């Protein structure tokens, strides 16, 4: 690999340099190389990886949607062709991550939930663009990954925990926008927000700001769905 | 669109 | 080339698809291929090319500056190394354009000024990161390109013309930020704005909005310099 | 920074 000659620590530095320059492709590449040094990632390190690849796929998803709606309205092959080009590119980045999870990353409870949530998210991103035989294989996967992460979080983390909270938010969105199950989607989100405020005394100084936000986002989604 | 993190 | 099998017109379409998806690298690639079909570009087509590559180099210049100021403050080699990596990448895009100008693009007066202004701009972008023997070769080039474009515009376009106006704005900035000549930089900008309002009756319906803006930008720069 | 177009 191209990062194979660099020190893990110099790769972490440059990932952080890239985030400052908002060069998230570089950022993701640096973090892929650090992961491939074979060592566990720290909490700070997990989130350098996630933020880098999320910003990458996020721009691709946004471009895909712009083109896809053009392609819908339009129904020349140039729109299909460009849509398919951005699509194939997006699929590759998800594979790169799902491969990085299924080979080095997938320990402690927060660590295991973190990576299983990533697995469910990037399977979900592929679901957004899939169709046919190959497609539904993808939906079940996003769901197993999420479920397993739900199981762990429910037993091992308090209901105010940011990872538990953010995972559930995304699992709700998965139900709504990916499984045509507004029922489950809304149930999870309401239960999640409710249970968290029921045990509101469990917020910690280190993450309370994050938990408050994910709770606000859970109610933002709920307002939007009803 | 719905919020994810 | 990778765009060599596609029709010129399908390349123009996709350039426009890319601009909508804000995929400016793709946009630039599509327009590089269209240029390489060997035909003159229309006014609309020139500006698809310029906007695409400008957005490309603009993100690189911004990342370079973030890192360069970190590198200044910091005076480990990782900051230098990442700065040099973004630098080399930026230099390549300028070469690709300067090559595209010096091989297919560099007709009618607005067309000739347009491309000579691009030549001066991208020589200027390389000047921003150059040093030493190789460096000053670059400054003189940006200046010849600009001067020639000034000569043409002054004789062949009215002083309200957007191309004449925007070129002069950039030539002013070149004097200020690249030749340590605030005198010339301010003179040009004031003269340019003045002469344009002296003959304000020459605005045309097709471009008056653009001319007003470049005049407002000329006075924005002047406010900033005094 | 100064404006260019
Ligand atoms: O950027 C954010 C944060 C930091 O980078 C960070 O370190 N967090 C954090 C706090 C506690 C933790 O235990 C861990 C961990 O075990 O890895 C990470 C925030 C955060 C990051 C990712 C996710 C979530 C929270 C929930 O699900 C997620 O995927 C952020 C904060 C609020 C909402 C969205 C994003
Ligand atoms: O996007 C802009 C415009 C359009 O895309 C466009 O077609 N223009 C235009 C109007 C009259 C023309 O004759 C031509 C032409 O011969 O090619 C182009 C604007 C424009 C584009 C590039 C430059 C300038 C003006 C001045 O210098 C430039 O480089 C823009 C407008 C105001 C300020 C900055 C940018
Ligand atoms: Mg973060
Ligand atoms: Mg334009």
């Amino acid at each position: 690999g191209a990062m194979g000659s660099m020190e893990r620590a110099s790769l972490i530095q440059k990932a952080k340099l890239a985030e400052q320059a908002e060069r998230y492709e570089d950022m993701a590449a640096f973090m892929k190389g650090a992961v491939e040094k074979g060592e566990e990632l720290s909490c700070e390190e997990r989130n350098l990886l996630s933020v880098a690849y999320k910003n990458v796929v996020g721009g691709q998803r946004a471009a895909w949607r712009v083109l896809s709606s053009i392609e819908q309205k339009s129904n020349g092959p140039e729109v299909r062709e460009y849509r398919e080009k951005v699509e194939t590119e997006l699929q590759g980045v998800c594979d790169t991550v799902l491969g990085l999870l299924d080979s080095h990353l997938i320990g402690d409870a927060e660590s295991r939930v973190f990576y299983l949530k990533m697995k469910g998210d990037y399977y979900r991103y592929l679901a957004e663009v899939a169709t046919g035989d190959d497609k539904k294989r993808i939906i079940d996967s996003a769901r197993s990954a999420y479920q397993e992460a739900m199981d762990i979080s429910k037993k091992e983390m308090p209901p105010t925990n940011p990872i538990r909270l953010g995972l559930a938010l995304n699992f709700s969105v998965f139900h709504y926008e990916i499984a045509n199950s507004p029922e489950e989607a809304i149930s999870l989100a309401k239960t999640t927000f409710d249970e968290a405020m029921a045990d509101l005394h469990t917020l910690s100084e280190d993450s309370y700001k994050d938990s408050t936000l994910i709770m606000q986002l859970l109610r933002d989604n709920l307002t939007l769905w009803t | 669109f719905p919020a994810t993190v």
